[PDB]
């Protein structure tokens, strides 16, 4: 298929295969059997028909694919080229986490429906896997103000690693 | 056309104006230290020509 079990994840299925225990015809099957037959199949051979027209004339596409570029760590200051590429890399970068966080969205938003009211047991680990994605994006990306730049994403983990090491030399006094 | 156009284009809009920005920045150094030391083309304001003063003896002398 074109998407995944890795990124897009999906429990297996399981059906209670009915078996009546009244002799009444079960009328739900019968109707969809029916709804097969007169929707199901003409739509079906109709898009039979755009498959085949399709794979009679097909073009491709690629990953528009991009390189590293040195960042604002490495960037010198006032030096507005590598400024402004590291700007665009950083900024992809921040789409990139918005674009995953959206996938950990939906992940876990599905699953909540899918594993029913058994939900707040089989999506905890994706919870799980949640309540790890936002505090490390609010570590990565977050306050950023309205403007937010790469420096200023560079200040805000300048102001990580200071508090992160200013508590382990209060560890260690 | 392609983003390449555009990200070429504008590097080179963003190294045109900071070797113009620097540059104004140098200026106002440069026009004010050549306003108060003076030692420079500009700015030098003028004096009296020596060409105008007489050297050929006078009259009465130590003059």
């Amino acid at each position: 298929d074109s998407w995944d079990k890795d990124v897009y994840p999906e429990p297996p299925r399981r059906t209670p295969a009915p078996a009546p225990q009244t002799s009444l015809p079960n009328p739900v099957t019968y109707l969809t059997k029916i709804f097969d037959l007169l929707v199901d199949r003409p739509v079906t051979l109709a898009r039979e028909f755009i498959e085949q027209q399709h794979a009679k004339n097909r073009y491709y596409y690629y990953h528009r694919e991009f390189r590293r570029v040195p960042d604002i760590t490495e960037c010198e200051e006032k030096d507005i080229l590598c400024m402004f590429e590291a700007e665009m890399q950083w900024r992809r970068d921040y789409k990139v986490d918005q674009e995953i966080v959206n996938i950990i969205q939906e992940r876990l938003k599905a699953c909540q429906q899918r594993e029913g009211e058994s939900y707040r047991q089989n999506c905890a680990k994706e919870l799980e896997q949640f309540t790890q994605v936002s505090k490390a994006f609010q570590d990565r990306y977050s306050d950023l103000g309205a403007h937010y730049s790469a420096r200023k994403c560079l200040a805000k983990q300048k102001q990580r690693m200071l508090a992160e090491r200013k508590a382990a030399k209060e560890a260690a006094a | 056309d392609g983003p390449e156009k555009n990200y070429e284009k504008t590097m080179a809009i963003l190294q045109i104006e900071a070797e113009k920005a620097e540059l104004r920045l140098k200026e106002l150094e440069v026009r004010r230290l050549m306003r108060a030391r003076g030692d420079g083309p500009w700015y030098q304001y003028p004096t009296i020509d020596k060409a105008l003063i007489d050297h050929s003896p006078k009259t009465t002398p130590d003059n």
